[PDB]
């Protein structure tokens, strides 16, 4: 989607997987980041982040 | 003892359906669909016995406005009604506030 | 996929969602079942399931 | 990262590699990263719902 352009996509996802933020089984955050997340996903940041870069 | 755990779901093609034969069969039988299928798994490799039972109003929903009553396969957990859900449920931050998801199996 | 087809969808997606296994808060079976939908994504049986019924 | 990989367990020794092993052992506190949810990587570490899927 960016220069150079030079190469050629071919066939769709064999899979599915995502991505987390991942902290170690040590601390009380995973709740507060979770929060934090889902508020991002809802508020469309991501999409404004996401139409920002690619 | 085993439990047979108090599974609540509802009926929506092709996830869960009234076989034809309805009329003739009792249990666990008379439903078939994907979500069967997948609570059959789950039950089979956490190792327990299940039975179906289906949501009363047959609504998703949230809670009540003003009020904060919740209601629908919502409602059943948060009463305590029933020990597992697996339904098209969808995850959203309201949810999440009372009951807890797993890592998503489908997209949409 | 069935019949009559008297009808069809256009555009593309608005957002992106997830359904998932829901548990009473805390409850003993919540990550058990999480392991076991890890498991079964990972040995594809969603997809199989999914080809099975559309 | 000190060393610039994603990593995984190790072959067999059961030591941990990279980012994941900079987390299980200790080196700090939260990882910001495209880190793919596995069902190895669970055993040791949280993840958040996804933020994105590929
Ligand atoms: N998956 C949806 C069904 C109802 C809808 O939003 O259309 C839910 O859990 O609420
Ligand atoms: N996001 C990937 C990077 C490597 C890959 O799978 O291409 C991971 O965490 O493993």
């Amino acid at each position: 989607q960016r220069k150079p352009c030079d190469t050629m996509k071919v066939g769709g996802n064999l899979d599915s997987k995502g991505y987390g933020i991942a902290t170690p089984k040590g601390s009380s955050l995973g709740t507060p980041v979770n929060l934090a997340v889902l508020k991002l996903s809802e508020q469309g940041v991501l999409d404004k982040l996401k139409n920002k870069w690619w | 003892e085993q439990k047979t755990v108090v599974v609540t779901t509802i009926l929506e093609s092709p996830y869960v359906m009234m076989k034809k034969n309805h009329e003739m069969l009792e249990g666990n039988e008379r439903y078939e669909g994907y979500c069967v299928d997948l609570a059959a798994e789950i039950a089979k490799h956490c190792g327990f016995k299940y039975k179906l039972t289906i949501v009363g109003d047959g609504k998703y929903g949230a809670r009540d406005a003003d009020t904060k009553i919740w209601n629908g396969m919502v409602g059943e957990l948060v009463y305590g009604k029933a020990d597992i859900a697996i339904a098209p449920l969808t995850i959203t931050l309201v949810r999440e506030e009372v009951i807890d998801f797993s890592k998503p199996f489908m997209s949409l």
